[PDB]
DNA sequence: GCTTGACAAAAGTGTTAAATTGTGCTATACT
DNA sequence: AGCACAATTTAACACTTTTGTCAAGC
DNA sequence: AGCACAATTTAACACTTT
């Protein structure tokens, strides 16, 4: 979970960095988002990890 | 069955002490958003002038040596990928081109 | 950019269609991407059930798209799909590589390890069995001696946090012993053999007990060299290895042997 | 009060962590999805064994 | 927001939360839900406790 | 296959606890209900005993055998190393426990 | 054939260790007997207790 | 890179970040994983005149 | 009790080749 | 997959210096 | 699986425009 954490972040802050449209940018952060409420309570909001 | 692991590493059985240890010397650096970390450093040991501190970015020493910035690149950039692939005669007689379509398409 | 600096100043014309031509090349930096998403979504649907989610795939795919928008030549007369199609599948192929273990490998062993896995499947469905390694090694122009090795990489971590038994209760780090942790009759036999020693040191003379407490490192902890025991008793290395090598068969007696034969 | 807590309980208070807490418990930042070492079975640096 | 955009902000997920909690007096909200529960009734003044 | 006994064994990984089963050497466990009879007793100090420095006390564990060896008095316990766990699990959730 | 009881050694086996630097109260009594260091390690099968 | 707000916070019961903002957790939902946008400020007074 | 000469193994030290790791690129068309 | 290329880490060897050991001697 | 419980909807209502 750590590790997906990590992951989506550094995806997200090199998207960024690049220039991206806004649907990739939103798609990133709802992962974000999900990734870290799996972290943090598993199974609660959707399906689990 | 018993299956016993460890974490890899050791444990060492010197009585712990508190009075004679090599002496030690404090370097102070400072990261980009004004902040202020202290290091010890042995006597015998080169002070460096940059250190990634406890924030998590790099902060230079406080002094004014300014060792290097070391004549690091972007990559690429883009353009640098158009401009390898493609001249600088080709994109002029293009971009112009282009530029005439936006006086024949303002006015019909 | 080059005429943002010394050079001429622009008239209000050439600034505003050329700030104009700048959005405008903005803005189909968006509209490809957004129209190949869905190629981007029917490529990475197939990667899926090994290592990393869904979504994961797609978002990787995506930053081939724009590599693959940033090094696109219309002039070869190609379609898009052609030319993006490879970047696509190497960005998702690379990140498979990359973060879909839980001990990073480098994407040259992943390699090797790939290839050895399917040559081992290819060799066993024309052999009806499992191979072997001294086989395997025939057909991947290596050492049979380096096929095993491979094998004991690409084996993953099992999780800590399952239950292993029906009975529910019990996981799996439950049953793991702690082999690095303090053994309790062991940590008072060593401050007894401590004690001892300093005992049996004690019955020597003066000079060859600092001899043995230097040579061996037991008041610092570090050792110390015959010159460095020399600096401090004003003899050469010769001086203090006699003595040291008289005090040694002083301690080999048995009043000064049998006391601490127990501890070894 | 007492981060070494030791025998000297007179509260224990529990309370919602703002940003500035966090990043004062903690000894730096782990920056890349990486925990241990294939080979030499050594814990990277700037990872989640560090 | 191409049109009419320059008389609001408007966002999407965390740091919009974020911003609505900053622009968040309290103590409006305070004794506004203190003055509900005392004045009215029905089912306004048993969401507002 | 049923008599079991132990001094001293392994201990866990994460909690320094002692494990369970005669296939290790594991401890009996002195779980809730024994716990509501030891406080129903009044016996502070045998239920201080059994959950400090028999469990989880890394500290006191072997500071309680040399005491026993050389044969002085039992030392005071500690802190469980099973309650210092807790706080960082509950730190890890973003809550300022101090 | 052999009479086996609890603590007895049924298969020697050992295992190869690798480094580790010893306790100067060790080695000082590694040099009055004579012994050398013996980098192995000693992972026998022993019966179980009882 | 991005703010993520904490799950015990947004999806218990009842959710505090829906009481503390007088949202719904159907609409707060919509709002935090990026499924609608939310006006966070309105200038009233270029809007009346 | 203690020093000198001589010799030999062990330990640092510099350089250099190999192995190991990181990163870019592959153009029929494919949604 | 697969290959090409640069950057980095390792290991291997040559050569020097330290540390240790033997026989002689007042 | 269910047993309880509290939060969140269809619908059932009079009240006020149209």
């Amino acid at each position: 979970l750590y590790r997906r954490v990590i992951n989506r972040n550094n995806r997200l802050k090199r998207l960024i960095d690049l220039g991206a449209p806004e649907i990739i940018v939103n798609n990133e952060k709802r992962m974000l988002q999900e990734s870290v409420d799996a972290l943090f309570d598993n199974g609660r909001r959707g399906r689990p990890v | 069955r018993v299956l016993r692991g460890s974490r890899l590493g050791a444990v060492s059985y010197e009585t712990d002490r508190n009075h004679d240890l090599a002496p030690r010397q404090i370097a102070r650096y400072r990261t980009d958003n004004g902040e202020e970390f202290e290091v010890p450093f042995a006597d015998d040991a080169e002070i460096p002038g940059t250190w990634l501190c406890r924030n998590g970015m790099e902060g230079t020493l406080i002094e004014g040596d300014l060792p290097e910035p070391k004549k690091v690149k972007p990559p690429r950039t883009h353009w640098d990928m158009l401009l390898e692939r493609r001249s600088i005669e080709e994109l002029e007689e293009l971009l112009k081109e282009r530029l005439e379509l936006i006086r024949s398409r303002r006015r019909g | 950019t080059e005429l943002s600096e010394r050079g001429e100043k622009l008239p209000a014309a050439q600034r505003r269609d050329m700030m104009w031509i700048c959005r405008d090349g903005d803005r189909a930096k968006n509209h490809l991407l957004e129209a190949n998403l869905r190629l981007v979504v029917s490529l990475a649907k197939r990667y899926t059930g090994r290592g990393m989610a869904f979504l994961d795939l797609i978002q990787e795919g995506n930053l081939g798209l724009i590599r693959a928008v940033e090094k696109f030549d219309y002039t070869k007369g190609y379609k898009f799909s052609t030319y993006a199609t490879w970047w696509i599948r190497q960005a998702i192929t690379r990140a498979m590589a990359d973060q879909a273990r839980t001990i990073r490998i480098p994407v040259h062993m992943v390699e090797v390890i790939n290839k050895l896995g399917r040559i081992q499947r290819e060799l066993l469905q024309d052999l009806g069995r499992e191979p072997t390694p001294e086989e395997l090694a025939k057909e991947m122009d290596i050492t049979p001696e380096k096929v095993l090795e491979i094998q004991q990489y690409a084996r993953e971590p099992i999780s800590l946090d399952q239950t292993i038994g029906d009975e529910g209760d019990s996981q799996l780090g439950d049953f793991i012993e702690d082999s690095e942790a303090v053994v309790a009759v062991d940590a008072v036999s060593f401050t007894l053999l401590q004690d001892q020693l300093q005992s049996v040191l004690d019955t020597l003379s003066e000079r060859e007990a600092g001899v043995v407490r230097l040579r061996f490192g037991l008041t610092d902890g570090q050792p110390r060299t015959l010159d460095e025991i020399g600096q401090v008793y004003g003899v050469t290395r010769e001086r203090i290895r006699q003595i040291e090598s008289k005090t040694m068969s002083k301690l080999r007696h048995p009043s000064r042997s049998q006391v601490l034969r127990d501890y070894l | 009060g007492a981060m070494l807590d030791v025998n000297f309980f007179d509260e224990l208070r529990i309370g919602l962590a703002t940003a500035e807490d966090i990043r004062q418990w903690s000894y730096g930042e782990v920056k890349k999805p990486e925990t241990i070492n294939y080979r030499t079975l050594k814990p990277e640096k700037d990872g989640l064994f560090c | 927001v191409d049109r009419y955009g320059e008389y609001f902000t408007g966002a999407m997920g965390a740091e919009s939360i974020q911003k609505l909690i900053e622009n968040f007096d309290i103590d409006a909200e305070a004794e506004s839900l203190r003055d509900v529960i005392r004045n009215g009734k029905g089912q306004k003044k048993l969401r507002a406790l | 296959d049923k008599i079991h006994a132990r001094s001293t064994g392994p201990y866990s990984m994460i909690t320094q606890q002692p494990l369970g089963g005669k296939a290790q050497f594991g401890g009996q466990r002195f779980g809730e209900m024994e716990c509501w009879a030891m406080q129903a007793y009044g016996a502070a100090y045998t239920l201080q005993e059994l959950l400090t420095i028999k469990s989880d006390d890394t500290v006191g564990r072997v500071k309680v055998y040399e005491a026993i060896v050389k044969g002085e008095n039992i030392p005071e316990p500690g802190i469980p190393e099973s309650f210092k766990v807790l706080l960082k699990e509950l730190q890890s959730l973003c809550l300022n426990v101090e | 054939g052999a009479e086996v009881r609890d603590g007895d050694i049924l298969v020697g086996k050992v295992t190869p260790k690798g480094e580790t630097e010893l306790t100067p109260e060790e080695r000082l009594l590694r040099a009055i007997f004579g012994e050398k260091a013996r980098e192995v390690r000693d992972t026998s099968l022993k019966v179980p207790h009882g | 890179a991005a703010p993520v707000t904490h799950i015990w916070y947004f999806k218990g019961v009842p959710s505090r970040l829906g009481y503390l903002l007088d949202l719904a957790p159907k609409d707060l939902e919509k709002i935090i994983y990026f499924a609608a946008y939310v006006i966070t400020s309105v200038d009233e007074e270029m809007r009346h005149n």
